[PDB]
Protein backbone atom coordinates (compact mmCIF):
# COMPACT_ATOMS: atom_id res chain seq x y z
CA UNK A 1 0.00 0.00 0.00
CA UNK A 2 2.70 2.32 1.09
CA UNK A 3 4.18 1.79 -2.28
CA UNK A 4 1.18 2.44 -4.55
CA UNK A 5 0.50 5.78 -2.59
CA UNK A 6 4.40 6.94 -2.85
CA UNK A 7 4.05 5.88 -6.61
CA UNK A 8 0.84 7.72 -7.15
CA UNK A 9 2.91 11.06 -5.00
CA UNK A 10 5.86 10.53 -7.45
CA UNK A 11 4.13 10.69 -10.51
CA UNK A 12 1.91 14.12 -9.06
CA UNK A 13 5.08 15.73 -8.29
CA UNK A 14 6.89 14.66 -10.90
CA UNK A 15 3.63 16.30 -13.13
CA UNK A 16 4.10 19.18 -11.06
CA UNK A 17 7.72 20.07 -12.38
CA UNK A 18 6.85 19.73 -15.59
CA UNK A 19 4.31 22.35 -15.34
CA UNK A 20 6.64 24.54 -13.76
CA UNK A 21 9.09 24.27 -16.16
CA UNK A 22 7.47 25.05 -18.93
CA UNK A 23 6.10 28.20 -17.00
CA UNK A 24 9.92 28.91 -16.66
CA UNK A 25 10.69 28.28 -20.31
CA UNK A 26 7.79 30.58 -21.00
CA UNK A 27 8.77 33.44 -18.93
CA UNK A 28 12.44 33.02 -20.28
CA UNK A 29 10.81 33.63 -24.07
CA UNK A 30 9.26 36.55 -22.43
CA UNK A 31 12.10 38.65 -20.64
CA UNK A 32 14.40 37.71 -24.04
CA UNK A 33 11.47 39.45 -26.28
CA UNK A 34 11.31 42.46 -24.03
CA UNK A 35 15.13 42.67 -23.35
CA UNK A 36 15.54 42.99 -27.65
CA UNK A 37 13.06 46.29 -26.74
CA UNK A 38 15.49 47.74 -24.34
CA UNK A 39 18.40 47.49 -27.59
CA UNK A 40 15.34 49.53 -29.74
CA UNK A 41 14.72 51.72 -27.20
CA UNK A 42 18.59 52.57 -26.32
CA UNK A 43 18.82 52.96 -30.28
CA UNK A 44 16.33 55.63 -30.62
CA UNK A 45 17.92 57.38 -27.51
CA UNK A 46 21.65 56.81 -28.87
CA UNK A 47 20.40 57.68 -32.41
CA UNK A 48 18.49 61.19 -31.18
CA UNK A 49 21.82 62.12 -28.55
CA UNK B 1 24.09 40.63 -26.22
CA UNK B 2 26.68 42.75 -24.36
CA UNK B 3 28.56 42.37 -27.67
CA UNK B 4 26.48 42.33 -30.20
CA UNK B 5 24.96 46.16 -28.10
CA UNK B 6 28.74 46.90 -28.07
CA UNK B 7 29.12 46.54 -31.90
CA UNK B 8 25.99 48.52 -32.82
CA UNK B 9 26.78 51.04 -30.62
CA UNK B 10 30.63 51.48 -32.51
CA UNK B 11 28.53 51.41 -35.33
CA UNK B 12 26.78 54.48 -34.34
CA UNK B 13 29.63 56.48 -34.25
CA UNK B 14 31.49 55.35 -37.88
CA UNK B 15 27.25 56.93 -39.38
CA UNK B 16 27.88 59.91 -37.04
CA UNK B 17 30.98 61.20 -39.05
CA UNK B 18 29.57 60.49 -42.38
CA UNK B 19 26.77 62.19 -41.61
CA UNK B 20 28.83 65.06 -40.23
CA UNK B 21 30.71 64.68 -43.45
CA UNK B 22 27.96 64.65 -45.89
CA UNK B 23 28.28 68.32 -46.57
CA UNK B 24 31.94 67.71 -48.13
CA UNK B 25 31.21 64.13 -50.04
CA UNK B 26 28.90 65.67 -53.12
CA UNK B 27 31.33 68.77 -53.84
CA UNK B 28 34.08 65.56 -53.63
CA UNK B 29 32.06 63.70 -56.28
CA UNK B 30 35.33 63.49 -58.50
CA UNK B 31 36.78 60.79 -56.35
CA UNK B 32 33.65 59.64 -53.97
CA UNK B 33 32.59 57.67 -56.64
CA UNK B 34 35.99 55.46 -56.46
CA UNK B 35 35.62 55.37 -52.86
CA UNK B 36 32.65 54.81 -52.67
CA UNK B 37 32.99 51.63 -54.49
CA UNK B 38 35.62 50.28 -52.89
CA UNK B 39 34.16 50.82 -48.91
CA UNK B 40 30.93 48.49 -50.74
CA UNK B 41 33.61 46.31 -51.99
CA UNK B 42 35.56 45.52 -48.25
CA UNK B 43 31.79 45.00 -47.42
CA UNK B 44 30.97 42.36 -49.56
CA UNK B 45 34.38 40.47 -48.73
CA UNK B 46 33.30 40.36 -45.08
CA UNK B 47 30.29 39.03 -45.80
CA UNK B 48 31.41 36.92 -48.03
CA UNK B 49 34.61 35.60 -45.95
CA UNK B 50 31.78 35.40 -42.77
CA UNK B 51 29.65 33.27 -45.05
CA UNK B 52 32.57 30.68 -46.32
CA UNK B 53 33.73 30.48 -42.73
CA UNK B 54 30.53 29.74 -41.14
CA UNK B 55 29.52 27.56 -44.21
CA UNK B 56 33.07 25.77 -43.95
CA UNK B 57 32.14 25.70 -40.06
CA UNK B 58 29.56 23.89 -40.92
CA UNK B 59 31.33 21.05 -42.41
CA UNK B 60 33.33 20.16 -39.54
CA UNK B 61 29.95 20.32 -37.40
CA UNK B 62 28.37 17.61 -39.84
CA UNK B 63 31.48 15.10 -39.41
CA UNK B 64 31.61 15.20 -36.02
CA UNK B 65 28.04 13.80 -35.63
CA UNK B 66 28.13 11.98 -38.98
CA UNK B 67 31.54 10.09 -38.56
CA UNK B 68 30.80 10.31 -34.27
CA UNK B 69 27.40 8.43 -35.37
CA UNK B 70 29.41 5.99 -37.24
CA UNK B 71 31.60 5.28 -34.60
CA UNK B 72 29.09 4.48 -32.20
CA UNK B 73 27.24 1.91 -33.63
CA UNK B 74 30.43 0.46 -34.46
CA UNK B 75 30.95 0.87 -30.83
CA UNK B 76 28.12 -0.08 -29.68
CA UNK B 77 28.09 -3.74 -31.73
CA UNK B 78 31.71 -4.44 -30.34
CA UNK B 79 30.44 -3.30 -26.58
CA UNK B 80 27.84 -6.11 -27.33
CA UNK B 81 30.03 -9.25 -28.35
CA UNK B 82 32.30 -8.55 -25.36
CA UNK B 83 29.22 -8.88 -23.09
CA UNK B 84 28.41 -11.92 -24.81
CA UNK B 85 32.02 -13.29 -24.54
CA UNK B 86 31.15 -13.08 -21.39
CA UNK B 87 28.49 -15.51 -21.03
CA UNK B 88 29.91 -17.94 -23.47
CA UNK B 89 32.56 -18.48 -21.36
CA UNK B 90 30.28 -19.22 -18.11
CA UNK B 91 28.86 -21.70 -20.26
CA UNK B 92 32.31 -23.40 -20.92
CA UNK B 93 32.92 -24.14 -17.64
CA UNK B 94 29.25 -25.40 -16.85
CA UNK B 95 29.15 -27.41 -19.58
CA UNK B 96 32.20 -28.78 -19.20
CA UNK B 97 31.67 -30.20 -15.67
CA UNK B 98 28.12 -31.84 -16.64
CA UNK C 1 13.95 -2.21 -1.84
CA UNK C 2 11.41 -1.22 -3.81
CA UNK C 3 10.52 1.62 -0.66
CA UNK C 4 14.09 2.39 -0.42
CA UNK C 5 14.44 3.67 -4.29
CA UNK C 6 10.95 4.39 -4.30
CA UNK C 7 11.61 7.18 -0.81
CA UNK C 8 14.66 8.00 -2.27
CA UNK C 9 13.41 9.02 -6.26
CA UNK C 10 10.18 10.71 -4.36
CA UNK C 11 12.10 13.21 -1.92
CA UNK C 12 14.56 14.36 -5.04
CA UNK C 13 11.41 14.91 -6.58
CA UNK C 14 10.06 17.34 -4.47
CA UNK C 15 13.48 19.22 -3.76
CA UNK C 16 13.49 20.13 -7.62
CA UNK C 17 9.84 20.72 -7.95
CA UNK C 18 12.50 23.75 -4.37
CA UNK C 19 14.59 24.09 -7.21
CA UNK C 20 11.75 24.50 -9.51
CA UNK C 21 10.26 26.83 -7.21
CA UNK C 22 12.83 28.76 -6.65
CA UNK C 23 13.62 29.14 -10.51
CA UNK C 24 10.11 30.51 -11.24
CA UNK C 25 11.19 33.37 -8.55
CA UNK C 26 14.51 34.21 -10.05
CA UNK C 27 12.82 34.35 -13.63
CA UNK C 28 9.65 36.29 -12.28
CA UNK C 29 11.92 38.80 -10.73
CA UNK C 30 14.19 39.34 -13.86
CA UNK C 31 11.34 39.29 -16.01
CA UNK C 32 10.00 42.27 -13.61
CA UNK C 33 14.13 44.15 -14.07
CA UNK C 34 13.57 43.84 -17.07
CA UNK C 35 10.18 45.45 -17.74
CA UNK C 36 11.46 48.45 -15.66
CA UNK C 37 14.75 48.41 -17.65
CA UNK C 38 13.01 48.63 -20.75
CA UNK C 39 10.85 51.67 -19.71
CA UNK C 40 13.61 53.85 -18.19
CA UNK C 41 15.37 53.42 -21.67
CA UNK C 42 12.01 55.11 -23.34
CA UNK C 43 12.01 57.44 -21.08
CA UNK C 44 15.83 58.29 -21.97
CA UNK C 45 15.37 58.40 -25.39
CA UNK C 46 11.91 60.77 -24.97
CA UNK C 47 14.21 63.19 -22.99
CA UNK C 48 17.03 63.05 -26.01
CA UNK C 49 14.48 63.49 -28.38
CA UNK D 1 35.93 35.12 -29.86
CA UNK D 2 34.98 36.94 -33.60
CA UNK D 3 32.75 39.17 -31.71
CA UNK D 4 36.08 40.57 -29.76
CA UNK D 5 38.26 40.52 -32.35
CA UNK D 6 35.77 42.47 -35.00
CA UNK D 7 35.27 44.95 -32.04
CA UNK D 8 39.09 45.76 -32.41
CA UNK D 9 38.87 46.04 -36.14
CA UNK D 10 35.85 48.63 -35.88
CA UNK D 11 38.06 50.87 -33.23
CA UNK D 12 40.80 50.64 -35.46
CA UNK D 13 39.05 51.90 -38.89
CA UNK D 14 37.72 54.50 -36.80
CA UNK D 15 41.48 55.60 -35.64
CA UNK D 16 42.18 55.53 -39.17
CA UNK D 17 39.16 57.31 -40.73
CA UNK D 18 40.11 60.30 -38.22
CA UNK D 19 43.90 60.37 -39.64
CA UNK D 20 42.66 59.75 -42.87
CA UNK D 21 40.69 62.98 -43.04
CA UNK D 22 43.59 65.17 -41.34
CA UNK D 23 45.72 63.55 -44.46
CA UNK D 24 43.65 65.21 -46.95
CA UNK D 25 45.53 68.05 -47.76
CA UNK D 26 48.38 65.71 -48.76
CA UNK D 27 46.19 62.88 -50.62
CA UNK D 28 45.64 64.86 -53.22
CA UNK D 29 49.47 64.78 -54.48
CA UNK D 30 49.65 61.22 -53.06
CA UNK D 31 47.04 59.24 -54.71
CA UNK D 32 49.32 58.77 -57.33
CA UNK D 33 51.60 56.49 -55.82
CA UNK D 34 48.50 55.57 -52.87
CA UNK D 35 46.14 54.06 -55.56
CA UNK D 36 48.82 51.91 -57.48
CA UNK D 37 50.32 50.43 -53.93
CA UNK D 38 46.59 50.60 -52.30
CA UNK D 39 45.56 48.44 -55.70
CA UNK D 40 48.72 45.83 -55.39
CA UNK D 41 48.45 44.95 -51.53
CA UNK D 42 44.49 44.61 -52.72
CA UNK D 43 45.20 41.61 -55.17
CA UNK D 44 48.29 40.71 -52.35
CA UNK D 45 45.24 40.00 -49.51
CA UNK D 46 42.93 38.63 -52.12
CA UNK D 47 45.95 35.88 -52.89
CA UNK D 48 46.69 34.96 -49.35
CA UNK D 49 42.66 34.70 -48.67
CA UNK D 50 42.31 32.26 -51.42
CA UNK D 51 45.05 30.30 -50.53
CA UNK D 52 43.48 30.00 -46.63
CA UNK D 53 39.99 29.24 -48.47
CA UNK D 54 41.62 26.37 -50.50
CA UNK D 55 43.83 25.24 -47.56
CA UNK D 56 40.95 24.46 -45.72
CA UNK D 57 39.26 22.75 -48.30
CA UNK D 58 42.57 20.42 -48.67
CA UNK D 59 42.21 20.15 -44.43
CA UNK D 60 39.00 18.80 -44.84
CA UNK D 61 39.69 16.28 -47.62
CA UNK D 62 42.14 15.10 -45.00
CA UNK D 63 39.74 14.59 -42.30
CA UNK D 64 36.97 13.17 -44.42
CA UNK D 65 39.36 10.65 -45.56
CA UNK D 66 41.06 10.26 -41.84
CA UNK D 67 37.89 10.26 -39.93
CA UNK D 68 36.55 7.82 -43.29
CA UNK D 69 39.40 5.36 -42.50
CA UNK D 70 38.61 5.35 -39.25
CA UNK D 71 35.35 4.00 -39.64
CA UNK D 72 36.66 1.60 -42.26
CA UNK D 73 39.14 0.42 -40.31
CA UNK D 74 36.34 -0.20 -37.10
CA UNK D 75 33.75 -1.73 -39.50
CA UNK D 76 36.79 -4.38 -40.60
CA UNK D 77 36.97 -5.11 -36.67
CA UNK D 78 33.70 -5.73 -36.54
CA UNK D 79 33.27 -8.00 -39.11
CA UNK D 80 35.98 -10.18 -38.15
CA UNK D 81 34.10 -9.89 -34.56
CA UNK D 82 31.11 -10.64 -35.48
CA UNK D 83 32.30 -13.74 -37.25
CA UNK D 84 34.74 -14.94 -34.57
CA UNK D 85 31.32 -14.62 -32.41
CA UNK D 86 30.21 -17.12 -34.88
CA UNK D 87 32.37 -19.44 -34.11
CA UNK D 88 32.35 -19.34 -30.64
CA UNK D 89 28.46 -20.03 -30.29
CA UNK D 90 28.98 -22.55 -32.82
CA UNK D 91 31.46 -24.05 -30.67
CA UNK D 92 29.21 -23.92 -27.64
CA UNK D 93 26.26 -25.73 -29.49
CA UNK D 94 28.25 -29.03 -30.04
CA UNK D 95 28.78 -28.90 -26.60
CA UNK D 96 25.03 -29.09 -25.76
CA UNK D 97 24.63 -31.22 -28.82
CA UNK D 98 27.19 -33.61 -27.23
Amino acid sequence: AKIAQLEEQLDNETKERQAACKQVRRTEKKLKDVLLQVDDERRNAEQYK
Amino acid sequence: NKAEKQKRDLGEELEALKTELEDTLDSTAAQQELRSKREQEVNILKKTLEEEAKTHEAQIQEMRQKHSQAVEELAEQLEQTKRVKANLEKAKQTLENE
